[PDB]
């Protein structure tokens, strides 16, 4: 998605670019790590809902 | 003079030292404000079994004393005196009109300042970079007109520590 990682030297004017367009480099840096030995995408880490809830119809979550 | 004789005194005359100073510019105090930290050293909440005390000492882990931190707003609106109170410019005045003459060691001071946007650049080498603690006036490439801000922070004037150590004598027996 043309990931374009700055360069400053000196009199750069600061403006938001540099630093949205750096930190999405370290996820796909960090993604290209987990896709050498697994072959997996991701999932799911852990999901527990609420059951006190049920039979008085809502749904709450607690952890995601 | 005539406010540098009377004891103990005042608020009002940090008024007269800024509109001497650099007309154009007004002054505001608040008399109490929010001051934070200081962390006492024996967090003190143990619940004793030998000792305790309750009587005033109740808290958590950082106290707060309100006690003597004074806050205050200047407001320029000609553009050659916005570039004097950033630092090297009149701040150098304030800095040694307040710590020596008119205040010591009775209090601590707070300044701030509010202008329309600002006048300022960017990542450029050694020494100039910092509006105090914020950066601004680099991105509104959009609109013509003004938006009113505050602008930064200034450093307290404090004077202060502890020396280092510890005693090997004593008073007198009377």
């Amino acid at each position: 998605m043309k990931i374009y990682r700055p360069l400053w030297e000196d009199g750069a004017f600061l403006m938001p670019q540099q630093f949205q367009q750096q930190a999405a480099w370290d996820v796909h840096l960090a993604d290209s790590v987990a896709r050498m030995g697994l072959a997996h995408p991701w999932g799911v880490v852990a999901a527990e809902f609420d059951d006190s809830l049920l039979p008085l119809s809502r749904l709450n979550a607690t952890r995601l | 003079l005539p406010l540098m004789l009377l004891p103990g005194r005042t608020a009002e005359g940090l008024t007269s030292l800024v509109t001497l100073l650099a007309p154009g510019t007004q002054a505001r105090v608040w008399h109490h404000d929010r001051r934070r930290i200081p962390l006492k050293t024996p967090l003190t909440m143990r619940v004793h079994h030998p000792v305790s005390l309750k009587s005033r000492p109740v808290m958590g882990d950082h106290a707060t004393d309100v006690n003597g931190q004074v806050l205050l707003q200047l407001s320029t609106q000609t553009g050659s005196e916005v570039q004097g109170w950033l630092p090297g410019g009149h701040l150098y005045s304030d800095l040694l009109a307040l710590l020596h003459v008119y205040l010591g060691s009775r209090l601590d001071v707070r300044l701030q300042l509010c202008v329309e946007r600002s006048l300022l650049p960017d990542a450029r080498l050694s020494c100039r970079p910092a509006a105090g603690s914020p950066q601004l006036g680099r991105t509104a490439v959009m609109r013509t007109q003004a938006k009113i801000a505050t602008s930064a922070a200034r450093v307290m004037t404090i004077s202060l520590g502890r020396y280092q150590r510890v005693q090997e004598h004593y008073q007198r027996k009377e």
